[PDB]
C-alpha cells in the first residue's frame, strides 16, 4: 500500500529492444551505490555482423537516470 | 563649431522618425495613466530590449503565450522526459497578425533556470500532429544567471497564418547520438512550466494602415540616376599595368555613384556598398607561388547611410 | 557634372589597396619566375574558391594565402577500423603537411572542408562529427538537403577544429559523417572510393575527393587607437525627447543615445601608402565616414490602443569609410 505512485523513476532503453523483458538489482562491493538492471534481448549492439544480439543495461539510481551498457561480449 | 554639428542630425532624426512611422504629426488624445504604465505593454517592452539568446519602416510588436500543461496537451505527450513541447492557438495568431504578408519577424523566446554544465538542443515542427521535422540547433553555455534565448521561426509562423489549422505546436528535444538534455522528468527543472512568463511567441509584424536595395540584378538592366551600382571591369595589363598577377587578369570590382536624398549619423548620406565578395589571385615571390584571397573587392549591392 | 573620371578614381584606390593589404610597397620581380609552366595543382586551388555556390577586425582586412590539402585514401587507415557503411562515412587528413601550409596554429583564419555531391532528389538530412581521444565522436554542424540534379559542392566551416589539430602533434586526424536520428540511416551520395574501380583511369578516381581548404596569414608578415588625431571615431551624444525634441507623447523609453560619425575620409595625399585600413578599406571614389553596424529601438507610444512597435536602424555604433 505504501509504493510511491505519485512520482515514481522512469527507465526507458532503445524502442524495439523489449527493454525490460528482464529485470534485477545490482548491489556490487562495500557500501557504494546501487543499480537497475534491465534486460533488452532484441537490442541491436555493436557486435561485428551480429544482428540483435541483445544486451543488458546498468542504469543508475543515484541521478541524472541515464543508462550504460554492459559489455559482456564485443566479439562477432 | 561642435554643437552646430549635432543640430543637423537632429532635423534628420525628425523627418526619418516621422517617415518611419508613417506619421506627419504626433498625435494628441485622452490620457492614461497618471502613475505607470500597465504592465501588459511593459512585459512586451522589457521583453524587446531584453537581448541576451530594404525595409525601414516601423513594425508593430506583439506577444502571445503558450498553453498549460492543460487543455489537451496531457493526451498526447507529458512523460518524455528528455524532450518538451510548446503548443498555441491559430484563433489568436491570425488576430494579431491578419495578412501573412505584414508579418516580417517570428522569434521564439524562452526562459533558462539551469545554470550548470553545458547541454546539446534541437527543435522540431509539428506535422501530422504526430510527426516532427528538424528545424535549427544550438548550444547552450553556463551561465550562473537566468539566461533569455529566442529561436527565429518565422518562416514558419508566416506559413501557418495561411492555414485554417486552429491547432499547431512546437517540440523541443535534446541530441540523438547515432538519450540526453533533460535529466528531470518533472519537466519544470530545465524550463519554467505552468508558471508566469512562460515561453511566448515575439511578432513583429507591419500594420495594415501601412502597407494599405537591389544589386546588379535591376542596377544593370535600368539606368538609375539614384544610388546604383555601376558597372566596372578592372584590368591589370590594361588599367594598372601590373604583368606580376598571373590570375585573373582582370575582374568586376565595379563601384558605387549616385545620390542620397530624404538618414542619419553623417552630415551628408552617401552612396556606399552594402555587399561586398572576396577576389582570389595568384602571383610569385621570387620562386615561389602563393594563392592568395583578398577581401571585399568586387561590389555588389550599395546602400545609402 | 560628374564626369567618367570617377572610374579612374576606383583605379587608382584599387591599386594602393591590392599592395596594401599585400603589405607591399611595389610589385615584386618576375625576372626571377620563370614565364610559361602553371601547374594545375594551383589551377585547382583557384578553381576550389570560385566554386562555393553551396554551403555556409583588424587582420581581416589583409590578404590570406589559400592552400588546401587532401585526404588520406582508404588504402591504407580508413578499412583497418571501421571501412565503410550505411549508417557513416569517415574521411581522414594528416597533419605533417597541414603543420606544413599552415606552420603556426595562429596563422589560421578559415579552413572550411569542402565535398562532393552527386545528385540526391527530394531530402537527406546530415550531421557532421569531430574524432575526440581517437575513439570518442562529437556534433560540429548540421545542413539540410536540396534535390540537386546535378553534382554540387559544399563545404564545412571547421575553423575551430583544425585550429586545435594544429598545436596538438596529434599525427594522424580525420572526420566522421553520419546522417540524422530521430528519437524520443544515411541516404547521401557523396564522391568516394567505390572500392572496386580499377585500371588505368583508377588512379584518377581518387581525384576529387574531400580536402580541407585553408586560408592563413603568411609567416613573412607576422607582427582612435591607431591614431593621434581625432578620426572618424564615433563621438558621443545623449538624445532626450523632452530636452532636444520636446514630445511628450512618447511615454517610453525617455532617452537614448542616438551617436553620429564625424571626420573625414581622404585618399592619395602627399607623402607612403601606410595607412589604408582606416582612410579608405573600400577603395572607393569618395570614402565617407558611415555608420556600418546599427542597432533598433522599440518604442511604446499612445494612440485608445496602446501599440508597442520597434525601429529599425537607429542607433549608431561605428563608422566606416566606404
Ligand atoms: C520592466 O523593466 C523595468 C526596468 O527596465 C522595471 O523598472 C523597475 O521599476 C522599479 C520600480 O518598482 C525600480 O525600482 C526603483 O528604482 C529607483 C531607482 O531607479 C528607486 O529610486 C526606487 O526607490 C523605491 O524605494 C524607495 C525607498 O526609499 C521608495 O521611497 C520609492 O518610492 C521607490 O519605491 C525603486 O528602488 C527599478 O529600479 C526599475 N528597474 C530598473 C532596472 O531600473 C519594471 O518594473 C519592469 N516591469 C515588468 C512588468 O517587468
Ligand atoms: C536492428 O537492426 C536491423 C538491421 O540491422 C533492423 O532490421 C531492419 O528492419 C527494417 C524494418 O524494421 C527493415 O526495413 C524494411 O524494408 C522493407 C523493404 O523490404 C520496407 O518496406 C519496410 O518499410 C522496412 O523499411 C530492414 O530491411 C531490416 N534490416 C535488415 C538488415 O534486415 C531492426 O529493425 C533493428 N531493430 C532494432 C530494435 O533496432
Amino acid at each position: 500500500f505504501n509504493l510511491d505512485v505519485d512520482s515514481p523513476a522512469e527507465y526507458s532503453g532503445p524502442e524495439g529492444s523489449y527493454f525490460g523483458f528482464a529485470v534485477d538489482f545490482f548491489v556490487p562491493s562495500a557500501s557504494s551505490r546501487m543499480f537497475l538492471l534491465v534486460g533488452a534481448p532484441k537490442a541491436n549492439t555493436t557486435q561485428p555482423g551480429i544482428v540483435e544480439g541483445g544486451q543488458v543495461l546498468k542504469c543508475d539510481w543515484s541521478s541524472t537516470r541515464r543508462c550504460q551498457p554492459i559489455e559482456f561480449d564485443a566479439t562477432g | 563649431d561642435m554643437e552646430l554639428v549635432k543640430r543637423k542630425r537632429i532635423e534628420a532624426i525628425r523627418g526619418q522618425i516621422l517617415s518611419k512611422l508613417r506619421l506627419a504629426s504626433p498625435p494628441s488624445q485622452g490620457e492614461v495613466p497618471p502613475g505607470p504604465l500597465p504592465e501588459a505593454v511593459l512585459a512586451l517592452y522589457n521583453s524587446t530590449r531584453d537581448r541576451v539568446a530594404a525595409d525601414y519602416y516601423a513594425k508593430e510588436v506583439t506577444r502571445v503565450l503558450m498553453v498549460e500543461t492543460h487543455n489537451e496537451i496531457y493526451d498526447k505527450f507529458k512523460q518524455s522526459t528528455h524532450s518538451i513541447y510548446m503548443f498555441f492557438q491559430t484563433s489568436e495568431l491570425r488576430e494579431a497578425v491578419p495578412e501573412p504578408v505584414l508579418l516580417s519577424r517570428a522569434e521564439l523566446r524562452l526562459l533558462r533556470l539551469k545554470l550548470k554544465v553545458e547541454q546539446h538542443v534541437e527543435l522540431y515542427q509539428k506535422y501530422s500532429q504526430n510527426s516532427w521535422r528538424y528545424l535549427s540547433n544550438r548550444l547552450l553555455a553556463p551561465s550562473d544567471s537566468p539566461e533569455w534565448l529566442s529561436f527565429d521561426v518565422t518562416g514558419v509562423v508566416r506559413q501557418w497564418l495561411s492555414r485554417g489549422g486552429e491547432i499547431e505546436g512546437f517540440r523541443l528535444s535534446a541530441h540523438c547520438s547515432c538519450i540526453n538534455g533533460f535529466t528531470t522528468g518533472r519537466r519544470g527543472d530545465l524550463a519554467t512550466i505552468h508558471g508566469m512568463n512562460r515561453p511566448f511567441l515575439l511578432l513583429m509584424a507591419t500594420p495594415l494602415e501601412r502597407a494599405q536595395a537591389l544589386d546588379t540584378n535591376y542596377c544593370f538592366s535600368s539606368t538609375e540616376k539614384n544610388c546604383c551600382v555601376r558597372q566596372l571591369y578592372i584590368d591589370f595589363r590594361k588599367d594598372l599595368g601590373w604583368k606580376w598577377i598571373h590570375e585573373p587578369k582582370g575582374y568586376h570590382a565595379n563601384f558605387c555613384l549616385g545620390p542620397c536624398p530624404y538618414p542619419g549619423a553623417s552630415a551628408a548620406p552617401c552612396c556606399v556598398p552594402q555587399a561586398l565578395e572576396p577576389l582570389p589571385i595568384v602571383y610569385y615571390v621570387g620562386r615561389k607561388p602563393k594563392v592568395e584571397q583578398l577581401s571585399n573587392m568586387i561590389v555588389r549591392s550599395c546602400k545609402c547611410s
